[PDB]
C-alpha cells in the first residue's frame, strides 16, 4: 500500500507540478480519505539516539 | 549632498581623498546566485552547465536517448512574508524541456525514428531574498561562502621532519574538482613512489608502462644523452661546452688540466675529446642492443657498462654508444634507479599491480584492469579537472594547449614527474599551501550547483536503467524522471548543510558580517581538530582580502575570516582587491584589481603616502611592499598604490574609531562584540564615528530606500506613499510608490524588528534616500549603542575588575531597554485515546485563570500576562487511573471527581512577563474551525480588502493625475465634467463617431480594471482562506507572539566598540553619582586600570571628541534656544565645518535657511564626527574642538563626590563614550533546580536551562573535593543529587521531615556499566 501510494504520489506530481494533497491521492487510489492518512503517518522509520 | 544626509552632515576628520566608494557589501552572495540561476549561453556556469555535463544520456545498448533543450523557473506559490508566516520554503519550480529520441534498431544507428517533446518538474529551488538570504522552513538562513585548496597539482616536502637526518623529502599532489587524488613522492633511498587514493606506495614506472611506455623511452624523456663512437680506432666523445664547466683531454691544440678556466679555452669550440675506458665503466647504457648473429641483448638499458661488455659490443661491431647523464648536483639516477627497484617488465604486468594495489585480496583480469585505469583518471564521468583546476595544472607544469581538458593525459604525467625531479635537482621551489593564490571561494552558487548535479545523477542511473527495457512506445519524457531525488538534494544542501547556518539578526551588522564570512571547514574543508598554527595564521597575501582582524577567539581561531572591505572574487573564485595605477609618476584615479598571484612581481604604495599637487609622490624614498616583504623603494619604482586607508579591515573593524590606537587583540573583541549588539527603544547616532555607518544601514536592507525621486504623498507609521517623478515615469504607470514597513516582527534571536519613518508628508526626495530607519538606525546611520557620559576614575570598588557603575537615570530614561519578542506554540495533536480539543473547559482551574481566555480558549490581543498565566487552553483525553486504597476513601468521603481529561494546556514560561502581541491559529483540512479561527479569518480578508481598495485608490489617482496632466496638454474646464456625477459618466449618450470611439475605448478600460481588480483579490482571498499542510498526526497549531520590555540591571554586559567589555554591579542613585562644577552628574564610572594594560588607548581618545562633540552640541543648543539671528549660526556652523585641514568642504551659504534650521536641529544633542581608520583626527584637532567647546584641553574636569561634596583630588577624565547592550542578559543567565526532570537510561538530571536541569560535578570537582577531604559533600553528589532513585526520594522526605540525613545506595550509572560489561561477554560481578 506505501509503494503504490508513493507511486500514484510521484506520478501526480509530475503530472500537477506540486505534492498531491491526501483528497487527491485518495481520489486516485479508490480508498477513504482516513485510510490514506493511516498509510502516511506508519510509514516511518524511527530516529537515532546519537544523532548530533 | 542627498537630502538625508544634508539634515545631518557628519563632521570629517579625514585628510586624504577617496578615489573608490565601497561598492555593495553583499555583492559575493547576488552575484553567484545569479551565476547559478541565470541562463548562459556558453553554457559554463549554474543549471545549464550540470544539465549540458549530465544530459544527453544514452541506452547501454543504444535504442533511444534522452535529451535536454531548455530550462525555467515557474511562479512561487507564496511571496517572503508568506513563507514566514506559514512555515514554508520560498522557492520556485523548475521546469525542463526534454525530448525523448527513440532511433530504429533496423536502420543504422543514427537515424531517428521517432522524437517526444514534453515538459518535466525537476523540483523547487530555493530563492536568494534581494538581501542574500534564503527562507527555509520560514526561516532565515545563510549560506557561507568556503576557503579550499584550488584543484590542481601542488608541490610541497616534510621540511626534514620524518627522517632520522635531515633528508627533506619531496613530494607532488594532484587533486581535482571530482576524482581520485595522485602523490608522486621520494623516499629516503632517493626513488619516486606512487599513491593512488593515498594507498601503499609503489614504484613509479608503472604509472609510465600503462601510458604505453618503453624503458629506453623512460630515459629518453627523463634523461640526458652523451655518446661515444669508436672514431680511427679511439674513443670519441660528443662534447658540449657547458657539460665540462681527473683523466687527461685530447685535442692537443687545446688541451686542458690534466687530472688536476673552461670558458677560455671553449672559446675556439671543438668536437673530439678522447677519453679513458675507465669513464664508461662507471656509468649506466641508455639503448637496448641487439646483434643480429646471436639474436640475443647483448646490454639492456638501466645497466651498468662493465669492461666485458666493451668487449661484447667491441667484437659485436658497434661503434656509437649512447649513454645517460648522471651528476650529484644538477641531475640525478632517481628514474634510473626507481626503474632497478620495478618488478614490473611490461604493460599487463603494470596494470596487474595497479589491480592488487587498488583492490587487495582480488584475482586481477586484464579487462577489468582496463577498464579500471581507464575509470581512474582518463574517464570524464570519474575525473573532472575543472577550468580552475585545468588552469592550475597548466600554470604549473608551464602548459599553453588542451584548456577545455577535464582529464588527465601522458603529458601531465610526465610534466609532473618532470617538475618533481626538478624541484629536487634544485631548479625550481615548493608551493605555499597558505598562499591565497592556491586557495579558493566557493559561493553559494557553486555548491547548489553541486548538489544539483549529484541529484541529476542520481536520477539518470534509474533513466538509463529504465531506457534499457526497450518496451517505449507508450511511455513519455515526463514517466522517466523522479523529482524526489533531486528535491532531496537541493533540500538536503540548503537545510542539513554545516555551511547554511541560522541567520545572525542582532543587528545589521551582524546580518552584513555574516553574509560577507568565509569559513575553512564544512564539507571538502578543515576540521577544527586537524588544523594547525600555519592554516590559523596571517599570511602576507591576506592584505586587501581577508581581515587579520575580525576572527572568532577560541577554536575557531583563524579558520574562520571575513571579507575585507574593497575585496572581490574574480571569475576563477580568487579574492582579488582593487589598486590605483601609477602612470609616469602620477597616481592616477584608474583602479585595477590584483590576485595574490599578480601582486607578487608590481611594488605597492600606502595610502599614507604623501601626495603632490600635480598627483605624484614627495618623498624621493616611499615605504611599499613587494614579494610580500615591506621596504623603502624609490618613487620612479613604484607602480601601484591602495585605494583607500580602510582596505586591509573589515566593515565591522572599520567601525571602530581610533583603530590604529588600539591593540589587534582588543581590536578583534571589538569587532566581535559589536555584532552581539541589541536594538533599543530609541536609536542613537554615534558622537564619534568613521563614515562607514550609512554604507552598512544602506546595504544591510534593513532600512526602507526609495526606489524612484519624487513627493511623499502620504506618511503613516506603517506606509510611505510616494508621488513619482515626471523623469522617472515608466509610459502607462500609475506613479505611485508604497512601501509597507514591518512593525514589531520576531527576529531570529528574539529581538525586535521595527521600522520608523523618518520622512514628512510633502518634502521631496530622491533615488537611494532613506524614508524609514529600521532596527539600529537613525537617519540612515548605523546606531548600535548610546553616548554615555563617562567618567574615567575607580568608585569604591564598584568598578572593580571589569565591572560597570550605572547611575539611575540611565535607567529612568530607558537607554538601554530592549523589546524582545517570544514565539509560544500549543500543538493539539491526534492521539491513541482521542483526539486533543483547545477549549477553555480546562479541569481544576477556577473562573480567575480564565480571565484573559476567549470562548475558543485562546488568549486575547493586549492582554498583560505574567508567569504561569495560561495562553491556550487545551485537554488531552487520559485512561484509566488506579487510585490508592487512601485516595479511594477520600474519594468516598468528598465525592468530587472529575478526571475524564487532563490538563496539558500553554502557560507563560517563569519569570517571564509582557503582552500579547499576535496571535495567529493553523488548522488542518478537513478540521472544523473554532470561533477565534474565523475570527481571525474574517479579520485578515478585512485588512486585505482595505489595504488593496487603498493601493487601488492611489495608484487610480496618480493614473488619474496624469491623464489630466495629457488632457491639460490640450486645456479644456473640468468644473463642466465634475457637473456631471463619476457614474453617470458611463450613461452619456453620444452620436459623432469620434467621441463614441473614445466612451467604448473608455468602458473597456474600466471593464479591465474592474477584471484585474477582481483576479488579484481572489488570489489573495484563496491564499488566505487555504487550509494548512501540517505534519501527520497534528490537528490544530496556536501560536501566540509575547513583547518583553527588558530594563538594564546588574548582571547585563555592556561593551564599547574597543573591547572594552563589562558587567554592571550598582546602579547608583543620582545624588550618589560624581557631579562637576555645573551640577552634571555623570552616567557611567569605569575604572582606569583596565586601559594600560591591555593597551585600548582608542578610548581615551574617542572620549575626549565626544566631550568636545557634545560641548558644541551645548554651544548649538544655546545658541537655538536665545532665538538668535540665524547669520550668526550659519557663521558658527560654518566655523566648526572648516576646522582642521580636513577634506570636507561644507559650505553652509548653499543651504537654504530652513535647511540650515534643521541641520541645527539635528546638531542639538551633539555635534556628530568621522574619525575615518588609519586616517582619523590627530590630538591637535581634538584640543581644538575642545578649545571652541570652552572646555578644557587636557579632556579633564573637576569632579565632586556626590555623598560627600567634596572635590576630588586629581582632575578626572569626563567624556562621551558609545557604548553598546551585548546580547548577554542576567535574565537569560539565571538557573536554579532543586528537583526535576530525569534522563531516560542514566536516571541522572537532564542539562540546560530550557530542561530546567542541574550543573555539572565534572572530574575536576570531585578532584577539588577529594584534595579538600569533604567525602560526604562527594557522596552526596554522587549518590543522593545524580542517580540513586530511592536515596533520593528518601533524601527530599528527609529534608521535608526536617531529619537531614541520607541513606546513599549505589549509582545507577554503576548497574547500567556493570549490564553493558556483562553483555561483552565479560562476567563482572560484586562479593561479600
Amino acid at each position: 500500500t506505501i509503494n503504490k501510494l508513493n507511486r500514484i504520489s510521484r506520478q501526480m506530481l509530475q503530472e500537477m507540478g506540486r505534492e498531491p494533497l491526501p483528497e487527491e491521492l485518495a481520489e486516485r487510489m479508490q480508498m477513504p480519505e482516513d485510510k490514506i492518512r493511516k498509510v502516511l503517518k506508519i510509514a516511518k522509520e524511527p530516529i537515532s539516539m546519537e544523532t548530533p | 549632498y542627498s537630502y538625508t544626509e544634508k539634515k545631518r552632515i557628519r563632521k570629517d576628520f579625514g585628510t586624504r581623498p577617496q578615489v573608490l566608494d565601497i561598492p555593495y557589501l553583499l555583492s559575493i552572495q547576488l552575484d553567484s546566485f545569479e551565476k547559478f540561476i541565470e541562463q548562459d549561453p556558453e553554457g559554463q556556469y549554474g543549471l545549464e552547465a550540470a544539465f549540458r555535463s549530465v544530459f544527453p544520456i544514452q541506452s547501454y545498448n543504444g535504442n533511444s536517448e534522452l535529451q535536454y533543450v531548455s530550462y525555467r523557473l515557474g511562479e512561487p506559490v507564496f511571496d517572503v512574508k508568506e513563507c514566514q508566516i506559514r512555515g514554508v520554503t520560498y522557492s520556485k519550480p523548475l521546469r525542463v524541456k526534454l525530448r525523448l529520441v527513440i532511433f530504429d534498431k533496423d536502420a543504422p544507428a543514427g537515424t531517428v525514428k521517432d522524437i517526444k517533446e514534453q515538459e518535466v518538474y525537476m523540483g523547487e529551488i530555493p530563492l536568494m531574498t534581494e538581501n542574500g538570504t534564503f527562507v527555509i522552513n520560514g526561516t532565515e538562513r545563510v549560506i557561507v561562502s568556503q576557503l579550499h585548496r584550488s584543484p590542481g597539482v601542488f608541490f610541497d616536502s616534510d621540511k626534514g621532519k620524518t627522517h632520522s637526518s635531515g633528508k627533506v623529502l619531496y613530494n607532488a599532489r594532484i587533486i581535482p574538482y571530482r576524482g581520485s587524488w595522485l602523490d608522486f613522492e621520494f623516499d629516503p633511498k632517493d626513488n619516486l613512489y606512487v599513491r593512488i587514493d593515498r594507498r601503499r606506495k609503489l614504484p613509479a614506472s608503472i604509472i609510465l608502462r600503462v601510458l604505453g611506455k618503453t624503458s629506453a623511452e623512460i630515459l629518453d624523456i627523463f634523461f640526458e644523452k652523451v655518446n661515444f663512437e669508436v672514431k680511427d680506432q679511439t674513443l670519441m666523445m660528443e662534447l658540449v661546452p657547458e657539460r665540462l664547466r681527473t683523466f687527461d683531454i685530447e685535442a692537443d691544440g687545446k688541451v686542458y688540466v690534466e687530472k688536476g678556466h673552461i670558458r677560455q679555452l671553449e672559446k675556439d669550440g671543438v668536437n673530439f675529446i678522447e677519453v679513458p675506458v675507465e669513464y664508461i665503466v662507471g656509468k649506466v647504457s641508455a639503448k637496448d642492443y641487439v646483434n643480429e648473429a646471436t639474436g640475443e641483448l647483448i646490454i639492456t638499458a638501466n645497466q651498468e657498462i662493465s669492461l666485458e661488455a666493451l668487449a661484447n659490443l667491441s667484437q659485436a661491431g658497434y661503434k656509437k654508444l649512447e649513454v645517460l647523464f648522471t651528476n650529484d648536483l644538477d641531475h640525478g639516477p632517481f628514474m634510473s634507479e626507481t626503474l632497478r627497484v620495478d618488478s614490473t617488465t611490461d604493460r599487463i604486468s603494470a596494470l596487474v599491480e595497479i589491480y592488487r594495489m587498488m583492490r587487495p585480496g582480488e584475482p586481477p583480469t586484464k579487462e577489468a584492469a582496463e577498464s579500471l585505469f581507464e575509470s581512474l583518471f582518463f574517464s570524464a564521468e570519474r575525473y573532472d579537472l575543472s577550468t580552475v583546476g585545468r588552469m592550475k595544472f597548466n600554470s604549473s607544469i608551464g602548459r599553453e594547449d588542451a584548456e577545455e581538458q577535464g582529464t588527465l593525459d601522458e603529458v601531465d604525467i610526465i610534466e609532473v614527474m618532470k617538475k618533481l625531479i626538478s624541484i629536487r635537482n634544485g631548479k625550481g621551489e615548493v608551493d605555499d599551501i597558505d598562499h591565497l593564490g592556491n586557495r579558493r571561494i566557493r559561493s553559494v552558487g557553486e555548491m547548489a550547483e553541486n548538489q544539483f548535479r549529484v541529484g541529476l545523477v542520481r536520477v539518470e542511473r534509474a533513466v538509463k536503467e529504465r531506457l534499457s527495457l526497450g518496451d517505449l512506445d507508450n511511455v513519455m519524457p515526463q514517466d522517466l524522471i523522479n523529482a524526489k531525488p533531486i528535491s532531496a538534494a537541493v533540500k538536503e544542501f540548503f537545510g542539513s548543510s554545516q555551511l547554511s547556518q541560522f541567520m545572525d539578526q542582532n543587528n545589521p551588522l551582524s546580518e552584513v558580517t555574516h553574509k560577507r564570512r568565509i569559513s575553512a571547514l564544512g564539507p571538502g574543508g578543515l576540521t577544527r581538530e586537524r588544523a594547525g598554527f600555519e592554516v590559523r595564521d596571517v599570511h602576507v597575501t591576506h592584505y586587501g582580502r581577508l581581515c587579520p582582524i575580525e576572527t572568532p577567539e577560541g577554536p575557531n581561531i583563524g579558520l574562520i575570516n571575513s571579507l575585507s572591505a574593497f575585496a572581490r572574487c574574480n571569475e576563477y573564485g580568487f579574492l582579488e582587491t582593487p589598486y590605483r595605477r601609477v602612470v609616469n609618476g602620477v597616481v592616477t584615479d584608474e583602479v585595477d584589481y590584483l590576485s595574490a598571484i599578480e601582486e607578487g612581481q608590481f611594488v605597492i604604495a600606502q595610502a599614507n603616502a604623501k601626495l603632490t599637487e600635480e598627483g605624484g609622490f614627495a618623498d624621493e624614498l616611499v615605504t611599499a611592499r613587494q614579494k610580500g616583504e615591506s621596504g623603502l623603494h624609490p618613487r620612479e619604482h613604484v607602480d601601484y598604490m591602495d585605494v583607500a586607508t580602510n582596505q586591509v579591515v573589515s566593515i565591522a573593524a572599520s567601525l571602530i574609531p581610533f583603530l590604529e590606537h588600539d591593540d589587534a587583540n582588543r581590536a578583534l573583541m571589538g569587532a566581535n562584540m559589536q555584532r552581539q549588539a541589541v536594538p533599543t527603544l530609541r536609536s542613537e547616532k554615534p558622537l564619534v564615528g568613521t563614515g562607514i555607518e550609512r554604507n552598512v544601514a544602506v546595504d544591510s536592507g534593513v532600512t526602507a530606500v526609495a526606489k524612484r525621486g519624487g513627493v511623499i504623498q502620504s506618511v503613516d507609521a506603517s506606509r510611505i506613499v510616494v508621488k513619482v517623478n515626471e523623469e522617472e515615469l515608466i509610459p502607462g504607470e500609475a506613479g505611485i510608490d508604497i512601501y509597507n514597513l514591518t512593525k514589531y516582527t520576531r527576529s531570529n534571536q528574539n529581538t525586535c524588528i521595527n521600522q520608523r519613518p523618518c520622512v514628512m508628508p510633502g518634502e521631496p526626495v530622491a533615488r537611494g534616500d532613506v524614508l524609514a530607519d529600521g532596527p539600529s538606525t537613525d537617519l540612515g546611520e548605523l546606531a548600535l549603542g548610546q553616548n554615555m557620559r563617562i567618567a574615567f576614575m575607580p568608585w569604591n570598588g564598584y568598578n572593580f575588575e571589569d565591572s560597570i557603575l550605572v547611575s539611575e537615570r540611565v535607567v529612568q530614561d530607558d537607554r538601554f531597554t530592549t523589546i524582545h519578542i517570544q514565539e509560544l506554540s500549543c500543538v493539539a495533536r491526534d492521539t491513541k485515546l482521542g483526539a486533543e480539543e483547545i477549549t477553555a473547559d480546562i479541569p481544576n482551574v477556577g473562573e480567575a485563570a480564565l480571565s484573559k481566555l476567549d470562548e475558543s480558549g485562546i488568549v486575547y490581543i493586549g492582554a498583560e500576562v505574567k508567569g504561569g498565566d495560561i495562553l491556550v487552553g487545551k485537554v488531552t483525553p487520559k485512561g484509566e487511573t488506579q487510585l490508592t486504597p487512601e485516595e479511594k476513601l477520600l474519594r468516598a468521603i468528598f465525592g468530587e471527581k472529575a478526571s475524564d481529561v487532563k490538563d496539558t494546556s500553554l502557560r507563560v514560561p517563569n519569570s517571564v512577563a509582557g503582552t500579547v502581541i499576535d496571535v495567529q491559529v493553523f488548522t488542518r483540512d478537513g478540521v472544523e474551525k473554532d470561533k477565534r479561527a474565523l475570527e481571525i479569518e474574517q479579520m485578515q480578508l478585512k485588512e486585505a480588502k482595505k489595504d488593496l481598495t487603498e493601493e487601488f485608490q492611489i495608484l487610480e489617482g496618480g493614473l488619474l493625475a496624469r491623464v489630466r496632466s495629457v488632457l491639460l496638454a490640450g486645456g479644456y474646464t473640468e468644473a463642466k465634467l465634475s457637473s456631471i456625477e463619476r457614474k453617470k459618466w458611463l450613461e452619456q449618450t453620444l452620436e459623432n463617431e469620434e467621441l463614441q470611439n473614445q466612451l467604448e475605448q473608455l468602458a473597456e478600460q474600466y471593464d479591465e480594471l474592474k477584471a484585474d481588480f477582481d483576479k488579484k483579490f481572489e488570489a489573495k482571498r484563496r491564499k488566505i482562506t487555504q487550509g494548512d499542510d501540517l505534519a501527520p498526526g497534528v490537528l490544530k497549531i496556536v501560536k501566540v507572539y509575547l513583547a518583553v520590555k527588558r530594563r538594564i540591571q546588574p548582571g547585563d554586559k555592556m561593551a564599547g566598540r574597543h573591547g572594552n567589555k563589562g558587567v554592571i554591579s550598582k546602579i547608583n542613585p543620582v545624588e550618589d553619582m560624581p557631579y562637576d562644577e555645573n551640577g552634571q552628574p555623570v552616567d557611567i564610572v569605569l575604572n582606569p586600570l583596565g586601559v594600560p594594560s591591555r593597551m585600548n588607548i582608542g578610548q581615551i581618545l574617542e572620549v575626549h571628541l565626544g566631550l568636545a562633540a557634545k560641548g558644541i552640541g551645548d554651544k548649538i543648543n544655546q545658541m537655538i534656544k536665545e532665538q538668535q539671528e540665524l547669520a550668526k549660526l550659519r557663521e558658527f556652523l560654518q566655523k566648526v565645518y572648516d576646522l582642521g585641514d580636513t577634506r570636507q568642504r561644507v559650505d553652509i551659504s548653499e543651504l537654504s535657511d530652513e535647511d540650515v534650521r534643521t541641520l541645527a536641529h539635528n546638531l542639538r544633542a551633539g555635534l556628530p564626527v568621522a574619525t575615518p581608520v588609519f586616517d582619523g583626527a590627530p590630538e591637535s584637532s581634538i584640543k581644538a574642538m575642545l578649545e571652541l567647546a570652552d572646555l578644557p584641553a587636557s579632556g579633564q574636569l573637576t569632579l565632586f563626590d556626590g555623598r560627600t561634596g567634596d572635590a576630588f583630588e586629581r582632575p578626572v577624565t569626563v567624556g562621551y563614550m558609545y557604548m553598546l547592550k551585548l546580547n548577554h542578559l542576567v535574565d537569560d543567565k539565571m538557573h536554579a533546580r532543586s528537583t526535576g526532570s530525569y534522563s531516560l537510561v542514566t536516571q541522572q538530571p537532564l542539562g540546560g536551562k530550557a530542561q530546567f536541569g542541574g550543573q555539572r560535578f565534572g572530574e575536576m570537582e570531585v578532584w577539588a573535593l577529594e584534595a579538600y577531604g569533604a567525602a560526604y559533600t562527594l557522596q552526596e553528589m554522587l549518590t543522593v543529587k545524580s542517580d540513586d532513585v530511592n536515596g533520593r526520594t528518601k533524601m527530599y522526605k528527609n529534608i521535608v521531615d526536617g531529619n537531614h540525613a541520607m541513606e546513599p545506595g549505589m549509582p545507577e550509572s554503576f548497574n547500567v556499566l556493570l549490564k553493558e560489561i556483562r553483555s561483552l561477554g565479560i562476567n563482572i560481578e560484586l562479593e561479600d
